[PDB]
RNA sequence: AGCCAGGAUGUUGGCUUAGAAGCAGCCAUCAUUUAAAGAAAGCGUAAUAGCUCACUGGUCGAGUCGGCCUGCGCGGAAGAU
RNA sequence: GCGGGGUGGAGCAGCCUGGUAGCUCGUCGGGCUCAUAACCCGAAGGUCGUCGGUUCAAAUCCGGCCCCCGCAACCA
């Protein structure tokens, strides 16, 4: 009974949090404005505008109608629970429990969508941990972070494997790459990207001074393998001509050199090494395929390099989560969530921080 | 006018007519259906 | 008279009952309930024999997806 | 063949959809009014709508339909004094 | 077209001549050290590119297929 009331209060707070995160007043006003515009005849004068307003109305209607139905269901379940407890009706109590479970699953589906609105949130992920400013202390801290994330993955039921690892010579690990597989693994882990600051009496200092070490965790989704696309022959222009420095009547006369131009790109390859035009054309086609693939590879490398330049350095001022063990306090800089059970957090109780980050969005 | 080797009735309003030794498809409903064999 | 489909849904106590009807039955209704539904719309319904209205409503429910 | 009437109802069958009304599909695809009227064959509408049409009645009054085998032809069919 | 190769994580042997997988580093466990390296004492790890054939039996012999190397590709 009291746990059911606590569940109802939690659902009420979750519904209010959803309404306020979504600014239910703002969304309802926007929906009303869209309704007025759509009642106006001039709205369909621009078909793209009318379709956009229709899709916007459908989404706003989904949200608004879902919330309007949800609130009423919660009030009804509260009333039926009061009646069932008063009348000591076990069947009605069980029916109300089933209704509350169904409504909780519904609100949970909404919460899940809001938690993972990102495109690749469903995919598996890769986690890279790199030591930073602390040196040997940083490498030990990196090993601690690796253990923490592995424990958290075990708790969530995801499957982990170690693709690559580089261990520090004195202690810890310099870097590690781990593959995480599971449902919405990237969605659950993507908020842990950043630099983690650690403050503890360094075990690698003879004086036992209080040093600060930094380690970086970077989470990226598992990209799907690209489908190979054969070159559409209508995209190529092939020119056959005499090769340079042609020696002899035959070579002077024959059109052996081949040049292939890719119309969409403008990239050109050319081969004239062989006597045979067919062999030259095959080699030029291979070079054209290689050049198109290299162009795509250069695009991919540019994206990766932009990400590397975007990655903040593993050092002072780049912390997003501070683990101070002397003060026995862990604080997330982004969300403000603070805990004192450093041992539990190091053992894998990351759900508080991760859920806070996802709710903040 | 679609000039091609295989001329056919594309809808119920298309009609096959032979004019001046040429097979033609004339349509009273869709101008796109106008065809000449060639 | 109000539409037959919403009345059928109200009698059922179901919201969505049309996806894959023959492959797996989503809902089901009883003939007596259908007949009781039918009698109330007799003013606008085009018929004198209520049996005909009842079987028309049954066919409507079947089209909806619910097996009688 | 034209030609004249008609060419209904539950019902926009429901879902999924942004909308889905025979005509995006998915998806059932029935019974009723009967002369007959498809939960639609096509056109068409953002959707309806609308336009047909299948079906059926009424006037006119001898053929009409579309396959099979076969003979001869037609298109497909552009080149350099 | 003619030759070579593909074997523990890496580099090399073993093929010829069918029966059997070795060396060096690397990895793991225990020592030494305040600790790391070095060093010392122990372990583990390859069913031999991929299929097929031949054989009582194939790293080995034969044939495809894949990858890698060399050469050759001329007069023209
Ligand atoms: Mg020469
Ligand atoms: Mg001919
Ligand atoms: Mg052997
Ligand atoms: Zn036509």
């Amino acid at each position: 009974i009291n746990p059911v009331n606590n569940r109802i209060q939690d659902l009420t707070e979750r519904s209010d949090v959803l309404r306020g995160y979504l600014d239910y007043d703002a969304k309802k006003e926007r929906l009303e404005e869209v309704n007025a515009e759509l009642e106006q005849p001039d709205v369909w004068n621009e078909p793209e505008r009318a379709q956009a307003l229709g899709k916007e109305r459908s989404s706003l209607e989904a949200v608004v109608d879902t919330l309007d139905q949800m609130k009423q269901g919660l009030e009804d379940v509260s009333g039926l629970l009061e009646l069932a407890v008063e009348a000591d009706d076990e069947e009605t109590f069980n029916e109300a429990v089933a209704e509350l479970d169904a409504l909780e699953e519904k609100l949970a589906q909404l919460e899940f969508r809001r938690m993972f609105s990102g495109e690749y949130d469903s995919a598996d992920c890769y986690l890279d941990i790199q030591a930073g400013s602390g040196g040997t202390e940083a490498q030990d801290w990196a090993s601690m972070l690796e253990r923490m994330y592995l424990r958290w993955a075990e708790s969530r039921g995801f499957k982990t494997e170690i693709i690559k690892e580089s261990e520090g010579e004195v202690a810890g690990i310099k870097s590690v790459t781990i593959k995480i597989s599971g449902d919405y693994a990237y969605g659950w882990l993507r908020t842990e990207t950043g630099v983690h600051r650690l403050v503890r009496k360094s075990p690698f200092d003879s004086g036992g001074r209080r040093h600060t070490s930094f380690s970086s965790a970077f989470v990226y989704p598992e990209v799907d393998d690209d489908i190979d696309i054969e070159i559409n022959p209508a995209d190529l222009r092939i020119d056959v001509y005499r090769t340079s420095g042609a020696g002899g009547q035959h070579v002077n006369r024959t059109e052996s050199a081949v040049r292939i131009t890719h119309i969409p790109t403008g990239i050109v390859t050319q081969c004239q090494n062989d006597r045979s035009q067919h062999k030259n054309k095959d080699q030029a086609m291979k070079q054209m395929k290689a050049k198109l693939y290299e162009l795509e590879m250069q695009k991919k490398n540019a994206e990766k390099q932009a990400m590397e330049d975007n990655k903040s350095d593993i050092g002072w001022g780049s912390q997003i989560r501070s683990y101070v063990l002397d003060d026995s306090r862990i604080k997330d800089l982004r969300t403000g969530v603070e805990t004192r059970n450093t041992q539990a957090v190091l053992d894998g109780s990351l759900d508080q921080f991760i859920e806070a980050s996802l709710k903040a969005g | 006018m679609k000039v091609r080797a295989s001329v056919k009735k594309l809808c119920r309003n298309c009609k096959i007519v032979k004019r001046d030794g040429v097979i033609r498809v004339i349509c009273s409903a869709e101008p796109k259906h106008k065809q000449r064999q060639g | 008279t109000p539409p037959a489909a919403v009345l059928l849904k109200k009698a059922a106590g179901i919201k969505s009952g049309s996806g894959k009807p023959n492959k797996d039955k989503v809902g089901k209704i009883s003939r007596a309930q259908l007949q009781e539904i039918a009698q109330t719309k007799a003013a606008d319904m085009t018929g004198a024999d209520i049996e005909a209205m009842t079987r028309s409503i049954e066919g409507t429910a079947r089209s909806m997806g619910l097996v009688v």
